[PDB]
Order: C-alpha cells, then sequence, then structure tokens
C-alpha cells in the first residue's frame, strides 16, 4: 500500500482521493493519505473553500514513483510533484505515520467501486490525452477544453481526447451516406477500434477517464467524449457481443457512483432516451437500465 | 441559420442559392387489397430544386424503379433526394454551384449536410417560409414529364417564363408563391382562372399563359381573391 505525503495545508481545501473526500482547514495538521491500493491509477483533487472555482487534481499511478503534494502559495495551488530520493521520502513518510498525520485511504473489503470504474484506465493512456511528457503524473481541472471544443485555446493546457464528430468525412463514407449516418458500426469498427484505439480496452479506457473528469472536476469537454462515446455503440448495430456486456457493467457502475444532486448537469437527456429506448442497443444495457429507471426516472 | 421574413430580399441578392423541396419525391396511392388489407402503390415523383433569383428549375424526375425492393420509402426519399441534390451541384461548374441550399423541410437537414460534406462552405438551411412547392406538380407541363417518365430523368425550366424581362426576381418569385398557393388550395378554381380566357394561351415554351401587365395584375387579384374565399369556407369565417 502506498502513500502520498502532504508537505502542510495552508488553506482550508476539500480533498478528495478518488470517489472519497475529506475537509482540511487552513493550517490543520495534515500529512497526507495512506494505504493507497496498489494497482490501480488514481486521482487527487481539490477544491478550494474560500474559493470554490477550479476544482483540479493529478492522476498517479505509485507503482510509476513517489508523489507527493506541496502547497505553492504564488500559483495559490496544491502541486504533485515527484521526490527523487528514495530514503527522504521513506523517512517522511515514516514520520508522518507514525504522528497519525495522515488519512487512511477508505477501502471496504467487499467494495470493488473503484476497480469497477477505471478497469481499463491505463497511466500510460492518461499521458497521451493529458500531454506533459516530464511528469509521471497528469494534472486536469474544470477548465481545460478539449481538442475538439477547441476546433469549434493554449494547445499545451487541452485534453487531448479523440475526437468523434457524427457528421465528418471521418465517420460517412462516400458512397454510404444514409447506410453510416443511420448505423455508424463503420466508424465504431473500423475507423476507431480497428483504426485509432487498436481494441475495446483502450476505448472502454477513455470512456472511462471521461466520465471520471467529468464527475471529479465538473469538466463539461470531458462529460460531452463521455455521451459520444456511449452514443457511437449505441448508435452501432454491428457491436460484439463482449463489448456490449462490459459496456453495460462500466455504464451501471458510473450512474450507480454518480452523486444524485449532479444529475441534471452531468447527464444529457437526449442521448441517454436515445441510447436506452430508440437506439439499435436499446435492449442490450438491462443493468443500466434497471439502474437509470430507479434513481433518475425524471430524466427519461 | 433560417430563413424568414427579416431576411427576405436575401433570396434575390447575387449569392447563388437553391430551394430545394422533396413534398413530391415519394407519391403513393393508397388502396384496399384482395384480402381487405391496405396497399400503397408509389407514383412517378420529383425533387423540386429553384433558383429563385433566375428561375431555373432543376426538375429531377424519380421514377418508380428506384424504389423496387427497397424498405422504410419515406426515410429513403430523404437521402435520395439529398444523393441527387449533391449530384446536381457537383455536376455544376465551380462558378455555377450555390453558396446556399435552403430545404422547405427541416427533416432535409441531416441527409443534405452529410451528402454535402465535401462542400464546407455551402451553407444549408432551413425556412420559416411556408412555401407552395408542393403544388409543383399542378402546372400541367411539369406533371406531363413527370408522369411520362419511363427512366429517372432531369428537365430543366425556367418556372417564371420571360416574366424577368418586365419584373424584378421579388416580384417573379412573389407571382409565382402566389400562383402555387392558389393551386394548392383550390386547383381547379385556379386553372380556371389562368385559362378561362381562351385568347390567352401559353407558348410551347413556357408554362404559364402569355398576360400582358394589365392582366396579370387582374389574375392576381383574382389569386389572392381565391385563397381567401378558401380561407372563410374553411374557418366558416
Amino acid at each position: 500500500m502506498n502513500t502520498v505525503p502532504f508537505t502542510s495545508a495552508p488553506i482550508e481545501v476539500t480533498i478528495g482521493i478518488d470517489q472519497y473526500s475529506f475537509n482540511v482547514k487552513e493550517n490543520q495538521p495534515f500529512h497526507g493519505i495512506k494505504d493507497i491500493p496498489i494497482g490501480h491509477v488514481h486521482v487527487i483533487h481539490f477544491q478550494h473553500a474560500d474559493n470554490s472555482s477550479m476544482r483540479y487534481g493529478y492522476w498517479f499511478d505509485c507503482r510509476m514513483g513517489n508523489f507527493y503534494i506541496q502547497y505553492d502559495p504564488k500559483d495559490g495551488l496544491y502541486k504533485m510533484m515527484e521526490e527523487r530520493d528514495g530514503a527522504k521520502f521513506e523517512n517522511i513518510v515514516h514520520n508522518f505515520k507514525e504522528r497519525q498525520m495522515m488519512v487512511s485511504y477508505p477501502k471496504i473489503d467487499e467494495d470493488d467501486t473503484w476497480y469497477n470504474l477505471t478497469e481499463f484506465v491505463q497511466m500510460d493512456k492518461i499521458r497521451k490525452i493529458v500531454r506533459k511528457d516530464e511528469n509521471q503524473f497528469s494534472y486536469v481541472d474544470s477548465s481545460m477544453t478539449t481538442v475538439q471544443e477547441n476546433e469549434l485555446s493554449d494547445p499545451a493546457h487541452s485534453l487531448n481526447y479523440t475526437v468523434i464528430n457524427f457528421k465528418s468525412r471521418e465517420a460517412i463514407r462516400p458512397g454510404h451516406e444514409m447506410e453510416d449516418f443511420l448505423d455508424k458500426s463503420y466508424y465504431l469498427n473500423t475507423v476507431m477500434l480497428q483504426g485509432i484505439f487498436k481494441n475495446s480496452s483502450n476505448y472502454f479506457g477513455e470512456l472511462q477517464f471521461a466520465f471520471l473528469n467529468a464527475m471529479f472536476f465538473g469538466n463539461y469537454g470531458s462529460s460531452l467524449q463521455w455521451h459520444a462515446m456511449i452514443e457511437l455503440i449505441c448508435s452501432s448495430a454491428t457491436v460484439p457481443k463482449h463489448m456490449l456486456d462490459k459496456l453495460d457493467e462500466i455504464l451501471y457502475y458510473q450512474i450507480k457512483t454518480l452523486p444524485e444532486q449532479y444529475s441534471d448537469i452531468l447527464l444529457n437527456e437526449r442521448v441517454w432516451n436515445i441510447c436506452l429506448y430508440s437506439s439499435f442497443q436499446k435492449n442490450s444495457l438491462h443493468n443500466t437500465e434497471k439502474i437509470m429507471e430507479n434513481k433518475y426516472p425524471e430524466l427519461l | 441559420g433560417a430563413m424568414n421574413s427579416s431576411n427576405y430580399a436575401e433570396l434575390f441578392n447575387n449569392d447563388i442559392k437553391l430551394f430545394v423541396d422533396d413534398t413530391n419525391v415519394y407519391r403513393v396511392t393508397v388502396h384496399k387489397t384482395f384480402e381487405g388489407n391496405v396497399a400503397t402503390k408509389a407514383i412517378n415523383g420529383c425533387i423540386f430544386t429553384l433558383n429563385p433569383k433566375t428561375g431555373h428549375l432543376f426538375l429531377k424526375i424519380i421514377h418508380t424503379s428506384v424504389w423496387a425492393g427497397q424498405k422504410r420509402l419515406s426515410q429513403l426519399a430523404k437521402w435520395k433526394t439529398a444523393e441527387e441534390v449533391s449530384a446536381l451541384v457537383r455536376s455544376l461548374p465551380k462558378e455555377e454551384q450555390p453558396k446556399q441550399i435552403i430545404v422547405t423541410r427541416k427533416a432535409m437537414l441531416d441527409p443534405l449536410e452529410v451528402h454535402m460534406l465535401d462542400f464546407p462552405n455551402i451553407a444549408i438551411r432551413p425556412t420559416e417560409l411556408r412555401l407552395p412547392f408542393s403544388a409543383a406538380m399542378s402546372i400541367d407541363k411539369l406533371s406531363d414529364v413527370v408522369m411520362k417518365a419511363t427512366e429517372p430523368q432531369m428537365v430543366l425550366f425556367n418556372i417564371y417564363d420571360d416574366w424577368l424581362d418586365r419584373i424584378s426576381s421579388y416580384t417573379a418569385f412573389s407571382r409565382l408563391t402566389l400562383l402555387l398557393r392558389a393551386l394548392k388550395t383550390n386547383e381547379e378554381s385556379a386553372k380556371m382562372i389562368l385559362l378561362s380566357d381562351p385568347t390567352i394561351t401559353i407558348k410551347s415554351y413556357h408554362l404559364w399563359p402569355s398576360f400582358t401587365d394589365e392582366q396579370w395584375i387582374t389574375i392576381e387579384s383574382q389569386m389572392r381573391d381565391l385563397i381567401l374565399t378558401e380561407y372563410g369556407r374553411k374557418y366558416n369565417v
């Protein structure tokens, strides 16, 4: 189990670690998060008490390095940094654990929620969507735009999600206009899966990462990408059975975890009604249909 | 975006534009079968593609053979219309290609946008105008070429005859919409208005009779009277 120490907490802040969150008071003796489960990516995220503007955070994998958080009073935020000195890092973590200055990652043994939400998410794919090659961890915030949003403006601070556009030459073969527009299977299977993603695991990883950035940061572009990647599958007549079954599991856990009070900002009525009740795959998402009808029947 | 009463003069500026009306592409008669079920029988249709500035009408005749063995014909009709408008644009020299295509029905927007992806600078727009282009098949010479067709055919017409020698395109379009609205509202009464005086004929090379300027004023008044008479009959007003 790995550890992210904090130098200090000089400003009052809500700290998220994956689906959990804790309030830290201004100059509270808080020195980080221990017992972080090895074998998953994680996200450590912030919302300042005195300025709920910019949610922001860091995706990381403790297998890739020793990471800590330090507040920068010039840029006004909590920054992730890598500690290259192993013995220093161990000595810092030991002192703070001994003094019980760390919160414990509060994982219930029966509880697969985080694995269910990140099954296909890999740090190496995150670092291609969020381009900052000098760090092993990835910064995301509420306001970062996507490459797609930027086309319709600082390219360095952008989310490089795969562009999906149903009315584009990429999506529509000349001579198969009606066919490709009404049945997106070409675009899903040839262009996106065989061509760009190479396999369904990479496509689902990006879909899962988009959802998590939408939920944890209120990142609007991320929400758009998540819905586009659901719609592309649901609007395809020909989808491998394993992919449909896997998508139903992915969506079920995403809808299960979504805060009830964010459903009005995080869920697109048109896409969900189309996907569950009109699309080729309307009868293929039984678990997701059941949780949506029981938790959010107003949206439908 | 959408074309309305505000931006009406835009129709007659020097930017090439076409109206596309798909209401006569898929045409059927509905009848009982021997077993007492109901069946449709398609009849020849047409795409009505009009330049409102010049009067040039690109009448693509849709022969019933295009429906043979096809499903969801009302859906397919929109995509066939978009395919044929796209093909017409590609057939035209660059300097004759439209800068805008205005569809009369919003259901044509996606089909036409998708067929015209290779022309990102041609705007595809809806209209808030209620245009009576469905009544094209009340113009005897247009109905005749559509019904006689034994294969897909494009026929070119000038729907204003020689009117632009005497009137502006604004006035010619107003005259056309009034005649088509009258033919849509009471076809038999409108044709009687147009044909009742045997001394005024239709030239071999025209669609409409050879009215003098004073006779067009009379005819236009008779058409407005017809439309108002029919509104009173409809609403008991």
